[PDB]
């Protein structure tokens, strides 16, 4: 199963007054499933989160 | 801070060792041979 | 358990990482009309004694 998180960055521009704003960051790997890792193939315990 | 929050219940404590497994031996301890020589 | 709470009757406006807004209520009118103070008021006296 698949959890998808999201992820954010809240950026404000310094001194500018245009409003603040949310970002999703880091897409390619929260938004596609585990994978097997290729150093220990076998077990899904060694499949790790990115 | 301009937002609202929600009231909610505190949370169980958890530390790493609650999820993830500790790959140390507690029975077996290897031991190590002293040195500060490079070439040593 | 978070307090009650008064509610302040304050301008409520945040302007983002400058934070919350300076609240003039009444504008420019206490530093021309002047200060009023309406805690301390006088009921007028309406009747009197015959």
């Amino acid at each position: 199963f698949h959890i998808q998180y999201k992820m954010e960055v809240e950026i404000q521009r310094p001194g500018d007054g245009t409003e603040a704003s949310r970002f999703n960051v880091y897409e390619r790997y929260l938004n596609n499933y585990l994978r097997m890792s290729d150093c220990a193939p076998t077990s899904v315990l060694n499949a790790v989160s990115p | 801070s301009a937002a609202y929050n929600t009231a909610t219940a505190p949370k169980v404590p958890v530390s790493r060792a609650t999820f993830f497994q500790n790959t140390k031996s507690k029975d077996f301890d290897f031991k190590f041979a002293d040195g500060a020589d490079a070439i040593a | 358990y978070k307090e009650t709470s008064r509610v302040s009757l304050t301008s409520m406006i945040y302007v983002g990482t400058a934070g919350k807004d300076l609240s003039l209520p009444t504008g420019t009118v206490e530093d021309i009309i002047g200060a009023v103070d309406g805690m301390r008021r006088v009921v007028r006296t309406i009747g009197g004694q015959t």
